[PDB]
């Protein structure tokens, strides 16, 4: 399962 | 000049808090982080006493960087023509909670306790300085591995700590909660505890509950991975979809599933030497 990081905003 | 007082080496990262070096005061060798944030994309302003126009980052940094904390310290910053310079303190050796997360999967409870209890404590003292952070996730948060000690980084969409609601958000929306995903309206210490509910549910299943705002608003919390009734009572409580049903900051740290903390120099010789 995709683990990512998500930007602020 | 900023040129000659810290030496400056290679890039950590950029993105929307700016462009971050890995740096050394020249002064004592000192390690630092030096982050440049272009004035033109800076959108809250805040003044210092002595009334210079200065990021609001700036303003929130220094009220909470006096004395010792699970806080990144400001050591110093300075205004170029079209940026701001900020000197942070860096830990080394380091690495980021959200990395760790990779690397190592689901941490176990002990891990996550340790981790948790210390973000608390950082996160108390933002709000005891009159700061609220409102960013709170794994990507913000430093480990010292040879210390075990935990520190908050990244003020850039914080404000000053209020009573009456905010009806602006700029930080990290799989974080933020259903309240400000239906309303746009959110309190501040009540997102904070949401935002620590997702915080905590990534440490003990490995990655964030939610991904679409259906899910933040839906109210279900499905467990990914075995993870103890104690702490999952925890998490369910920080996710309340009702603001007011939330625990307190008082009320998470007395919980069952948080007593017998790890001390920080324990938690680096069990968990990360
Ligand atoms: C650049 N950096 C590292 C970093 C940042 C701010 C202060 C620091 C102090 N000592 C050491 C490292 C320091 C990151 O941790 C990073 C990298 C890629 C993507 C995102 C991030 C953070 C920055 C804010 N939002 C997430």
């Amino acid at each position: 399962r995709k683990r990512r990081r998500h930007p602020s905003g | 000049p900023l040129e000659s007082q810290y030496q400056v080496g290679p890039l950590l990262g950029s993105g929307g808090f700016g462009s971050v070096y890995s740096g050394i005061r020249v002064s004592d060798n000192l390690p630092v982080a030096i982050k440049h944030v272009e004035k033109d994309r800076i959108s809250d302003w805040g003044e210092l006493p002595n009334g210079t126009r200065v990021p609001m980052e700036v303003v929130l940094l220094k009220k909470v960087s006096s004395g010792f904390s699970g806080v990144i310290r400001l050591l110093d910053w300075f205004e170029r023509p079209d940026s701001f310079v900020l000197i942070l303190e860096r830990p080394e050796p380091v690495q980021d909670l959200f990395d760790f997360i990779t690397e190592r999967g689901a941490l176990q409870e002990e891990l996550a306790r340790s981790f948790f209890w210390q973000v608390l404590e950082a996160v108390r003292h933002c709000h005891n300085c009159g700061v609220l952070h409102r960013d709170i996730k794994d990507e913000n948060i430093l480990i010292d591995l040879n210390r075990g000690e935990l520190k908050l980084i990244d003020f850039g969409s914080g404000a000053l700590l209020k009573d009456t609601v905010y009806t602006d958000f700029d930080g990290t929306r799989v974080y933020s909660p259903p309240e400000w995903i239906r309303y746009h309206r959110y309190h501040g210490r009540s997102a904070a505890v949401w935002s620590l509910g997702i915080l905590l549910y990534d440490m003990v299943c490995g990655d964030i509950p939610f991904e679409h705002d259906e899910e933040i608003i839906g109210g279900q919390v499905f467990f990914r991975q075995r993870v103890s009734s104690e702490c999952q009572h925890l998490i369910r409580w920080c996710l309340a979809l009702r603001p007011s049903d939330r625990p307190t900051f008082e009320e998470i740290q007395n919980h069952p599933w948080m007593q017998d903390v790890l001390l920080p120099q324990e938690t680096a010789e069990i968990h990360l030497h």
